[PDB]
């Protein structure tokens, strides 16, 4: 019911990994499961931090997390590298930069302030 | 030992694996008897030969204590017509020692013998000498139509002919009250169903053989926690300690490492006791001292072996067993110290050990395994329980997975078993 | 148990006598082989799920969070924790009698040891690298960036943690505290443990006490039998004791059988815990305590395993109208 | 089930014959004495949530 008919949360439960599916195989007087998952492979070291502090302004991923190249700052999804510009969109405020324990300072994009420039 | 572990396993084949063959045991070195020294012999002649006995209804009680027997001296005379022995064995009787020995004698018609046994019923069993139910003596009897009766008949014995009740197991009633078997009292004086409660025997040399005179002993044996005032004649070895024997204390008869004992026994405490109510611990009954009863080791014998497909070379485990213990099973080539490892699982022999931690391949216990590995020998290891890993922690930095990979991993369960009825 | 010398001890004339009721001795020792390979998975099961032996950052800086009380003390030989200590003080009967009967009690393939460097190993992965070793290869992560991760899969928005790092971590080292404080205190709290203990030990103690039993035999040492009566006679006394020893035996080895099936789910239940409640965050309510579930720490105990739950609790309340 | 009661009923003669076989009777009163607390526990565990 949970691995075949379903995506199971539950850790270790569907095999070794993040559990994708499994397909059901007869045996004699038994079941086998073919348990597929997602492994993570080729981890990278990052630089990270908490929140991005900005006029005065704390920001935080609204999914992902904050890394740094060792020159940049991006934000990227936990489970797979996949660097993005910081924005007003991929990130929520909350707060100034008082309070977080960690916060970097760094600049983040609003995609509306260039049509405006532009117009 | 692989051998062994064929036979054990019923197969000419043996996998991989730890199997438990068989149990180990230290056999006794010598054996140790330790009877009183007494040199007083019993008075069983003036019990057998006197030259009247008591009548059944007053049945006679001779104690007999302190003294040593001779039990064969009886039962080889092969003079007695009747010779059964009740929870105890008439050859092994000349074995053993009892606290106390009660003799008791009578004469009795050849017919009656047969009511002198445990649970018996009858004149004499109910009237006269009654046993009890679970008996422990001798009943000895044989015609005395020799000397007990003699022509117009011998009325020298009596017998209870009539009681209000019958007796308990050896009760004794001398009382000679008329008994009223009816309602109508008796006054003291004989009449209709007014009866004189002893009758005499009358025994005539001519009369028929269930009717003749027989002499009745029965030796009442009991054995209890307190000394052994009798005992057979076997004569007590000396004492040694330290080593595994047979012993036999007062009967007591067992096998153990008789060693000192500082438990406090109080004058009058004989011997010590297990949970399992086994003697735990004696007095010598000629020095008085207290002797330790732990008994010799045993351990199961576990055998280690890679698959017969891969090598007939074993090792072999004595659980529990300290390797001083193990002797140089029926086979005893292994156990030269060529290889041997005091493991907490016991002394393991035939098996190399190694400094080096690998996986557990066959497992020992107690954090060693075995396995078969280079020039090849089976070797004993402390099992590696993983890679060892330090993750590289810090306040702000953070690892992430530039890449995947997709995996296929198999789960197997157990759903039915085969129907049977 | 050695059956042969349970029911007969040293006798060879009982052994013999044995030998006529056949495959009973093989069955009973096969049985209770079965149940000692099995308490060795259940134990490989529940702790061996770590692959690595993780090793906690000699600089300790986890935000605030104070674990000392369950990493590894490594003032002693037995580099448990300080908790652990007080889980296996608090736990840990006639067993000489028992051994000198024939009964054996055999070693656990993994030493407290060895079971204390795996929840070492398991805790250490926790803090440094959060679910990710139970999933793969340990990538690390800062503490109080994983937990505001936890805050996330809880529905909470992970600037309350942030803003609140320091309540809510001196909030978990009090928590901590507190259960130092009880372990220490009550001697009621490991029953569970302590049950086990006591069912077995009840078990033998009940096993040795039937040797003392005549089963009607005139006596319930053998050896008198034998030394009082003749072959034809001591066989027929000698069969009532094997006849009622070997019930005895049978009565044990079943109730083993079923103790070891209760102990199996125990066993597979607290794998299923680190798994779900150590090695991941879990959604299912109540399986990694009450409230909602954070993190879970494994300490090592006496035949059994502590969980330490970590859980957010809602407090404080206000009402508000709603559309 | 009174072990004592079920074997012999009424009967002291009976049961002093059953004292021969030792603990059996302790043992089959504690075992369904476990079972009947398990019980409890059963049914607390479910409903007082
Ligand atoms: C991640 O890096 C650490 C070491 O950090 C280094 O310094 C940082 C400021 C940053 O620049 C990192 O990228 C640097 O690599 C590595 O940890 C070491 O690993 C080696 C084995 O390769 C080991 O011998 C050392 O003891 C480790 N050092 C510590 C402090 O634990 C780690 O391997 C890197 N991880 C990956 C996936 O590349
Ligand atoms: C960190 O990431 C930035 C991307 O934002 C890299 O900067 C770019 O580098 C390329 C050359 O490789 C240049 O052509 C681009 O113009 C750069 N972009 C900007 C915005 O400067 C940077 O090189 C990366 N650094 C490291 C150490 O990986
Ligand atoms: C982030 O930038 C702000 C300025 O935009 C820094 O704030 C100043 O910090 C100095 C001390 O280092 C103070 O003397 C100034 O008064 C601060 N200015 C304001 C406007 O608050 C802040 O220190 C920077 N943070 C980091 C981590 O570099
Ligand atoms: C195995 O048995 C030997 C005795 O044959 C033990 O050796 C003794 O150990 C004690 C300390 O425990 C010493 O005081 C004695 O002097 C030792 N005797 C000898 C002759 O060496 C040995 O310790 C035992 N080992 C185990 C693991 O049981
Ligand atoms: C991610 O990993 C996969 C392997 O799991 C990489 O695929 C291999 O790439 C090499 C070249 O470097 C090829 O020769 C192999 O044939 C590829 N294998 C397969 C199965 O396609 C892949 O390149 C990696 N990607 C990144 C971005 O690192
Ligand atoms: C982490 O917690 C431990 C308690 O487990 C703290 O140790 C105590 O420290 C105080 C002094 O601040 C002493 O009086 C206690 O005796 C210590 N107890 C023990 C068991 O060591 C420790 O200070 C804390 N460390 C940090 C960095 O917060
Ligand atoms: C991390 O540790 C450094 C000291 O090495 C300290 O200066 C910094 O404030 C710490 N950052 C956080 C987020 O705790
Ligand atoms: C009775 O006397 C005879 C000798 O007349 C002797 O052989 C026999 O042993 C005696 N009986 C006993 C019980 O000693
Ligand atoms: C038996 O012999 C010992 C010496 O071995 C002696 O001390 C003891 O007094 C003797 N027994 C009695 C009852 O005197
Ligand atoms: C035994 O060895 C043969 C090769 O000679 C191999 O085919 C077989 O699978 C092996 N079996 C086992 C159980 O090792
Ligand atoms: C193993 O280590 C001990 C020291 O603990 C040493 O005496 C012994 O020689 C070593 N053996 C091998 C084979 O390295």
């Amino acid at each position: 019911s949970e691995c075949v008919l379903g995506q199971s949360k539950r850790v270790d439960f569907c095999g070794k990994g993040y559990h994708l599916m499994s397909f059901p195989q007869s045996a004699p007087h038994g079941v086998v499961f073919l348990h597929v998952t997602y492994i993570p492979a080729q981890e990278k070291n990052f630089t990270t931090a908490p929140a991005i502090c900005h006029d005065g302004k704390a920001h935080f991923p609204r999914e992902g997390v904050f890394v740094s190249n060792g020159t940049h700052w991006f934000v990227t999804q936990r489970n797979f590298y996949e660097p993005q510009i910081i924005t007003t969109d991929n990130t929520f405020v909350s707060g100034n930069c008082d309070v977080v324990i960690g916060i970097v300072n760094n600049t983040v994009y609003d995609p509306l302030q260039p049509e405006l420039d532009s117009f | 030992p692989l051998s062994e572990t064929k036979c054990t396993l019923k197969s000419f084949t043996v996998e991989k694996g730890i199997y438990q063959t068989s149990n180990f045991r230290v056999q006794p070195t010598e054996s140790i008897v330790r009877f009183p020294n007494i040199t007083n012999l019993c008075p069983f002649g003036e019990v057998f030969n006197a030259t009247r006995f008591a009548s059944v209804y007053a049945w006679n009680r001779k104690r007999i204590s302190n003294c040593v027997a001779d039990y064969s001296v009886l039962y080889n005379s092969a003079s007695f017509s009747t010779f059964k022995c009740y929870g105890v064995s008439p050859t092994k009787l000349n074995d053993l020692c009892f606290t106390n020995v009660y003799a008791d004698s009578f004469v009795i018609r050849g017919d009656e013998v047969r009511q002198i046994a445990p649970g018996q019923t009858g004149k004499i069993a109910d009237y006269n000498y009654k046993l009890p139910d679970d008996f422990t003596g001798c009943v000895i009897a044989w015609n005395s139509n020799n000397l007990d009766s003699k022509v117009g008949g011998n009325y020298n014995y009596l017998y209870r002919l009539f009681r209000k009740s019958n007796l308990k197991p050896f009760e004794r009633d001398i009382s000679t009250e008329i008994y009223q078997a009816g309602s109508t009292p008796c006054n003291g004086v004989e009449g209709f169903n007014c009866y004189f409660p002893l009758q005499s025997y009358g025994f005539q040399p001519t009369n028929g053989v269930g009717y003749q005179p027989y002499r009745v002993v029965v030796l009442s044996f009991e054995l209890l926690h307190a000394p052994a005032t009798v005992c057979g004649p076997k004569k007590s070895t000396n004492l040694v300690k330290n080593k595994c024997v047979n012993f036999n204390f007062n009967g007591l008869t067992g096998t153990g490492v008789l060693t000192e004992s500082n438990k406090k026994f109080l004058p009058f405490q004989q011997f010590g006791r297990d949970i399992a109510d086994t003697t735990d611990a004696v007095r010598d009954p000629q020095t008085l001292e207290i002797l330790d009863i732990t008994p010799c080791s045993f351990g199961g014998v576990s055998v280690i072996t890679p698959g017969t497909n891969t090598s007939n070379q074993v090792a072999v485990l004595y659980q529990g067993v300290n390797c001083t213990e193990v002797p140089v099973p029926t086979w005893r080539v292994y156990s030269t110290g060529s290889n041997v490892f005091q493991t907490r699982a016991g002394c393991l022999i035939g098996a190399e050990h190694v400094n080096n931690s690998y996986e557990c391949d066959i497992p020992i216990g107690a954090g060693i395994c075995a396995s078969y590995q280079t020039s090849q020998s089976i070797i004993a290891y402390t099992m590696s329980l993983g890679a060892e890993n330090s993750v590289a922690y810090s306040n702000n930095s953070i690892a992430i997975p530039t890449n995947f990979t997709i995996s296929v991993t198999t789960e197997i369960l157990p759903v039915s078993m085969t129907k049977t009825s | 148990v050695d059956c042969t010398m349970y029911i007969c001890g040293d006798s060879t004339e009982c052994s013999n006598l044995l030998l006529q009721y056949g495959s009973f001795c093989t069955q009973l020792n096969r049985a209770l082989t079965g149940i000692a390979v099995e308490q060795d998975k259940n134990t490989q099961e529940v702790f061996a799920q770590v692959k690595q032996i993780y090793k906690t950052p000699p600089i300790k800086d986890f935000g605030g969070f104070n674990f000392s009380q369950i990493l590894p003390d490594p003032s002693k030989p037995s580099k448990r924790s300080f908790i652990e200590d007080l889980l296996f003080n608090k736990v840990t009967d006639l067993i000489c009698a028992q051994k000198f009967n024939g009964l054996t009690v055999l070693p656990p393939l993994l030493t407290d040891e060895m079971i204390a460097q795996y929840t070492s190993a398991l805790l250490a992965g926790t803090i440094t690298s959060g679910w990710t070793f139970g999933a793969g290869a340990a990538l690390q992560i800062p503490f109080a960036m994983q937990m505001a991760y936890r805050f996330n899969g809880i529905g909470v928005t992970q600037n309350v943690l942030y803003e609140n790092q320091k309540l809510i971590a001196n909030q978990f080292n009090s928590a901590i505290g507190k259960i130092q404080d009880s372990l220490s205190s009550t001697a009621s709290a490991l029953g569970k443990l302590q049950d086990v203990v006591n069912q077995n030990a009840q078990a033998l103690n009940t096993l040795v006490k039937q040797l003392s039993s005549n089963f009607g035999a005139i006596s319930s040492v053998l050896n008198d039998i034998l030394s009082r009566l003749d072959k034809v006679e001591a066989e027929v006394q000698i069969d009532r004791l094997i006849t009622g020893r070997l019930q005895s035996l049978q009565t044990y080895v079943t109730q083993q059988l079923i103790r070891a099936a209760e102990i199996r789910a125990s066993a597979n239940l607290a794998a299923t815990k680190m798994s779900e409640c150590v090695l991941g965050q879990s959604k299912r309510v109540d399986f990694c305590g009450k409230g909602y579930h954070l993190m879970s720490f494994p300490q090592s105990a006496p035949h059994g395993v502590v969980f330490l739950h970590v859980t957010y609790i809602p407090a404080q309340e206000k009402n508000f109208t709603t559309a």
